[PDB]
RNA sequence: UAGCUUCAGCGAUGGAUCGGUUGCAUCGAGUAUCGAUGAAGAACGCAGCUUGCUGCGUUACUUACCACGAAUUGCAGAGAGUGGUGAAAUUUCGAACGCAUAGCACCAACUGGGCCUCCAGUUGGUACGUCUGGUUCAGGGUUGUU
RNA sequence: CUCAACCUGAACUCAGUCGUGAUUACCCGCUGAACUUAAGCAUAUCAUUUAGCGGAGGAAAAGAAACUAAAAAGGAUUCCCUUAGUAACGGCGAGUGAAACGGGAAGAGCCCAGCGCCGAAUCGAUCAGUCUUUGGCUGCUUCGAAAUGUGGCGUAUAGGUGUAAGUUUCCAGCAGUGUCGUAUGUCCGAAGUCCUUACGAUUGAGGCCAUAAACCAGAGAGGGUGCGAGCCCCGUUCUGGAUAGCGGCACUGUUGGUUCGCUUGCUCCUUGGAGUCGGGUUGCUUGAAAGUGCAGCCUAAAGUGGGUGAUAAACUUCAUCUAAGGCUAAAUAUCGACUCGAUUGCGAUAGCGAACAAGUACCGUGAGGGAAAGUUGCAAAGGACUUUGAAGAGAGAGUUCAAGAGAACGUGAAAUCGCUGGAGUGGAACCGGAGACAGUUGAU
RNA sequence: ACGUUUCCGACCCGUCUUGAAACACGGAUUGCGGAGUGCUUGUCUACUGCGAGUCAAAGGGUGUUAAAACCUUGCGGCGAA
RNA sequence: CAACGUGAAUGCGAGGUCCAAGUGGGCCAUUUUUGGUAAGCAGAACUGGCGCUGUGGGAUGAACCAAACGUGGAGUUAAGGU
RNA sequence: GCCGUUGCGACAAGGUCGUAACGAGUAGGAAGGUCGUGGCGGUUGCGUUGAAGGCUGAGCGUAGGCUCGGCUGGAGCUUCCGUCAGUGCAGAUCGUAAUGGUAGUAGCAAAUAUUCAAGUUCGAUCCUUGAAGACUGAAGUGGAGAAGGGUUCCACGUGAACAGUAGUUGGAUGUGGGUCAGUCGAUCCUAAGGUACUGGCGAACGCCUUGUAUCAUCGGUGGCG
RNA sequence: UUUCUAGCGAAACCACAGCCAAGGGAACGGGCUUGGCAAAAAUAGCGGGGAAAGAAGACCCUGUUGAGCUUGACUCUAGUUU
């Protein structure tokens, strides 16, 4: 019997709740059960990196997160085309391959393509007899630094810079910016119409 | 903890109704046993549910503000350099060279207990852990059966910042807690919740705290990105200077007493000297008559 | 302070334990000091105590009274000394039950295995103390 | 006086309360292992004296092997006895298997009855469904051949 | 009609296999209520849930788009946070109620049918050799499966032919060499039972050169010992040692098998699941609204076809996948089983029903129901002996710190009850106020 | 002062009820147990921190008196239309 | 903008917001009053009471008369009495 | 005069003091509680020269309650500061355990009936012996079995409990002993009927039919061997 | 049988308790007010009272409480006909 000014009341509990209960008592344990199995994954595949593949560069899909990029699943067959690398030695090494994906921009191509060329750059191969190098294989120095790497391979960064000062041109100024946003929304909203006017007019 | 969700609901028992000169409280069904017939479930029931069993979800643990903790941990710090706070919390600081009290790096490199001790006594601080020694008692209540057996009071807390594995030496010394700079505890800086503790800093813990909890300027911490120290409400904490300040005296104007008032009320009517110092010309009346 | 993650500080648990012991961990268990004079001579602080070891009571009603070990009842956790008996109502003599952690053993009785027992212990006393 | 009521002292009846605690509750962690090679469960039995509980299975409160190293214990009694456990063994019912379900019956071998067609004993075997293959088959179902 | 094939179907105590039945916490497939809420009640709700049936594992299921969406696009499954008590559903009442995008944990990809090429290049038993034999390797062993087609290449990222460049091994065991983990056994460990005192018994109190001092402390966790103990014992700390066994690695050797391949360019060729999809209707189900998912019956396809783009239909712009076949670890669930660590929980009417010969005694024909019950003392030293009695038992005595701790034994409350002394006592007794008496208590 | 004796007063409590000492109901006596709780969601109020911001989630990093504490957010919640 | 200056008695400080309990069976009396033959009956109006409230008096009594209550004392009384 | 509330005021104080007025209360609302209870983080102390618990004199507080003394008891308890709660009983025909008056009371009265002498025993209405007197009265108060019981059967001990008095006795209690089959039964046959196979149904555990539904269900003489 | 004796030995019930008249009161008091009165402890009977005990009235009404049954109630359904 709710009396007074009241907020009416929504509570979900008219089921049988009590036989569904789940608490979080083992949060901490949780996290530390993921650490010791990153710790084992690290001894068990080292020197290779602790996350494992490395992934590709990708825009968030609607237009409210357009302007943010993110890792992907992986590299399209187009952009390790571009970055002249087999699917079947991106395996090998270690990178991610997107079946799925496909590139129908070259900015967005170019971005993961780049990508690619700085992760051949920070490659450290070893030979795959110790005893015996071979022909793209990092060399021996090279192979006393190898560390293995911990956290996303290749971060992405995410720091906002701000476009520096100019001179308000003349030519900005004399646009008029909202009867072009209203001259686009009208004429996306009537252009079916106008079409049926100019076929009625030729027809006549 | 919580109890069994099925303690005292394990009976097939119904309740007999009225007719039959017994309370309506459900029954144990059955026969052949004395639990046969006896009342069952009810939280005044031998035997039933107990009222509201204890749930295993209620609110254990709770989320603390960042900010709040950080003025906590910040306040219990400076209150540790306060003398009387720390002889008012029960520490034995009666011959301590210097509130606070900042040691050699050296101590940093102790690794046997019979030097950490050699350097409380030489320091004067063995009356704390003494003291210490003689407050460890049974504990009054169920705790002892619980793994709690014993009370004893709390040492000094070590505090350093570049560890040569220097806990080791104070371990087992009674009441001495050892931290380091980087991550420091309110639960052991404020036990109980009071303010107080007895502190021994090494040089580079001290040194070191400026860098994590910055200045009164403001995002002055580096190691807290945003944090700096609280800024006071009162400039002057002392309410007696102020007071007897000049400027202050100067306006206040001079004390006063309590206002008297008659209190009693006699009988000019039935009394002379009172009816003729309210009234002068009642006794000239009087003379006249 | 413990440090054995699976060490139990369980004082129900540790109770359990000593009181289900088997016979072989109550040896254990039933354990005594040795004299200084013995320790300096063995090199050991304590064995598990054993039938036929001389014994001198260090604690108790009978602090002082020496004898030889003539049982050690493992279920009761007591050895029975030599001379230390008590008289029931009826005449007969029954031995004073006493926890081997109340006497100091004065006489090792040594056989193959008790002897390359004592050695194990002497050894190891040596290798701790000397790297302490 | 007696009885009754009441007070003080003493004593019964009763088992509250207090003091712990090898028990319980809850939380967390680590592992993946039942059964026709007969499981879970049940029944009966096993000890020098031992009903119950616990343990075990006809090698029956346990055998062998390995570690440790002198007991067990109520009375007796005489590498002990504990722990681990890789070898051996593991009764009858039970999916429960020859058929039935608290009974009776079939096949072989061997042994004894003197011989044995007849008895008795011992040992192996005889369930349902199903896969692969084997053997022996049936049907003008289709076909060839004489 | 004879013989011989095949096809179909049998019988075998034929040779060798496999299934059945348990367990419940989680998991997968079904079947499927009512109490209750709506202040009545029928749709609705409870609830796609108790109950019932079936089937697995250490996880299961799902899983590599007939996806999301409409950006400058994302890209298997599972799980978390958020979206969100939102869109939506609902006698539009009571109520119910998602998902994508976004941030994360974990991340792994693949195999067929069909088309085409080689075309039996494939496989099971049995026999004989051989080895490291609870199973493998070799065959003119002998049989059989298989052309109604076993194997090799190959599957949407396609694939194949030829060609030019580059580039080219991989599996499995055995022995060693080290390197490293073990909830794996066994063995090993620092320092007072020091003086005085207290006690029934100390671990209680005081003292132990020294300015800083009994001693150890990387050990002052816990338990035992006559309540109290770092120092009496087991233990505890040594990101402990020694040893045997198990594992994981890395390298060496060896054994057996295996490798005419792989990538990119050009060239030419090639490329796919039917009583299924879709449609009508019926029923259930969903937030899914002119039908979200599932199923019955009728109808029943096509091949740049088919599905989808959340308001039905034509005609149009496109976008995105490729159904009707299959496999696959991790992150996730779960203490039911085995083994462990804890606790602001209960402290014997509490906590599991069960701290104990508890799922026991006992009850019901049965399904089933189901208790009460912890405590002598440090140590039985568990009361010898005398005496009355038939005996229970009592009077002495003895043990004991203590027995008024004496076996139903720690403490031993109230109600109820008996005795001794005092005082009252006419159909209640108790009670408040005010004295008196008795009595108690204080007085530099 | 829960003893006796006098003088005055003095009906049995709990409850529902307009009204109970009631010929209204429960109560023979004593011990022990016995009933406004948990959580989700609102709202107001009080206190604390910061303030056009505030809190940050899952998670990650580190922590061995390691379920704690400490650090960490182009992004999310509420607020700013 | 300029000037004028508080215009009956008596008493007395005034106003605002928020959050929320219990209640939503009443009964009695003077006076007025409807139904009824009446009723310690049923139904209304104003006010005061009882409910929620003891105290002195009416022998006794929820409502009648007096008077309302911390805990004590002295004095004086109300209604009522000697 | 004193206590408190309210308003106002003084004072370098979460306090004290002064002053004036005031003080009814169910349902209900607030405030204070160095009122009481159990934990936790801290702090203050006491304890085998005697804690908790229990019984009860001198006091304190308006009260909730508290302090101390005496006796019992034998191992824990406690101040203050925060915070938390399974935090206070006279009732609920409350749960559970125990105990009263009733009360030495109702009552131990169906089935005809016992008496004498002796034995044993500490002890005899009740056990045993003998004599007498009665009863069932052969569709028995006799002699044996089926179901059911499960050792109750028999002997020797017996103190307590049980045998609603008693008990030397017992279907009680302690210790032992006892059930012998070719012919007596079961075993064997089938009745009413049950339950399998296949066969159908069923989402399924599994059901339905015992029937030409299903159906390739064998076994007998003889020769040969 | 009851009765008395020896042995044995319960239960129901119980706020506290038990002499009346009138009064007023919740309109039939054991208790209250005013009167009548008022002397131990007991045995056997008795059925006036305790509005005596047994049982949360089976009558009546209320409840947005049921169930058995009926039908021309509302909404469905096996089955059956087409």
């Amino acid at each position: 019997a709710p009396r007074g000014n009241q907020m009416l009341g929504n509570a979900h509990f008219r089921k049988h709740w009590h036989k569904r209960i789940k608490t979080w008592f083992d949060q901490p344990a949780r996290k530390l059960r993921r650490r010791q199995n990153r710790q084992a994954k690290a001894v068990e595949i080292a020197p290779r990196p602790v996350a494992g593949l490395l992934r590709s560069v990708v825009r968030c899909p609607q237009k409210r997160y357009n302007t943010k990029t993110r890792l992907g699943r992986g590299f399209s067959l187009q952009e390790l085309k571009a970055a002249g690398i087999s699917q079947a030695q991106a395996r090998t090494i270690g990178i991610a391959v997107d079946v799925r994906r496909t590139n129908k921009t070259a900015e967005g191509l170019k971005a993961n393509a780049d990508r690619l060329k700085e992760y051949k750059a920070k490659l450290i191969l070893f030979p795959k007899k110790a005893s015996a190098p071979k022909k793209g294989d990092s060399s021996a120095e090279e192979l006393k630094v190898a560390a293995q790497l911990r956290g996303d391979v290749l971060p992405l960064s995410h720091t906002i810079t701000f476009d520096e000062p100019r001179q308000v041109t003349d030519a900005e100024r004399k646009v008029e910016i909202f009867r072009l946003l209203r001259k686009e929304r009208a004429d996306k909203k009537y252009r079916g119409k106008r079409e049926k006017r100019a076929r009625e007019a030729a027809e006549e | 903890h919580a109890v069994n969700t099925k303690a005292g609901k394990q009976h097939s028992a119904e309740s007999w109704g009225t007719g039959r000169a017994v309370a309506r409280i459900p029954r144990v069904r059955g026969g052949g046993t004395h639990r046969s017939g006896q009342g069952a479930f009810g939280n005044m029931c031998r035997g039933g549910h107990m009222f509201a069993p204890l749930k295993v979800f209620r609110r254990w643990h709770r989320n603390v503000n960042i900010a709040q903790k950080r003025y906590a941990v910040s306040s219990a710090i400076a209150a540790s350099g306060i003398p009387a706070l720390l002889q008012a919390r029960g520490h034995v600081i009666d011959q301590v060279a210097e509130v606070p009290l900042v040691v050699s790096d050296k101590v940093e490199s102790f690794r046997k207990t019979k030097e950490a001790v050699v350097f409380l006594r030489r320091s004067h601080l063995w009356a704390d852990i003494e003291k210490v020694y003689n407050s460890k008692r049974n504990r009054a209540g169920k705790g002892k059966l619980r793994n709690r057996q014993h009370k004893q009071k709390l040492g000094p807390v070590v505090i350093y910042g570049q560890d040569a594995e220097c806990a080791r030496a104070f371990r087992n010394i009674p009441g001495v807690d050892v931290m380091n700079v980087e991550r420091l505890n309110l639960l052991k800086l404020a036990p109980g919740g009071h303010l107080g503790r007895l502190i021994i800093w090494t040089e580079s813990a001290f040194k070191k705290l400026d860098t994590i909890y910055g200045t009164t300027v403001a995002n002055s911490s580096q190691l807290k990105k945003g944090w700096s120290v609280p800024l006071p409400i009162m400039a002057n904490s002392d309410f007696s200077r102020i007071i007897r300040s000049e400027e202050v005296v100067k306006a206040i104007r001079a004390p006063k007493k309590n206002p008297v008032l008659p209190k009693v009320h006699r009988n000019p009517l039935k009394k002379r000297t009172l009816l003729y110092k309210l009234n002068p010309y009642a006794s000239i009346l009087r003379k006249a008559s | 302070m413990k440090v054995n993650p699976f060490v139990s500080s369980d004082s129900g648990k540790s109770r359990k334990a000593h009181f289900n012991a088997p016979s072989h961990e109550r040896r254990r268990i039933m354990s005594a000091p040795l004299t200084k004079e013995l320790r300096t001579k063995h090199g050991i602080r304590a064995i598990p105590i054993r039938t036929d070891d001389e014994v001198v009571v260090m604690r108790g009603r009978h602090k002082g009274n020496t004898g030889r070990v003539l049982r050690c009842y493992r279920k009761k956790f007591v050895i029975h000394i030599d001379k230390i008996t008590r008289e029931k109502a009826n005449g007969s003599t029954v031995h004073i039950g006493i926890h081997p952690s109340k006497v100091a053993i004065t006489k090792l009785k040594l056989d193959k295995d008790r002897r390359a027992l004592v050695e194990r212990k002497a050894a190891g006393r040596s290798r701790v103390t000397g790297i302490l």
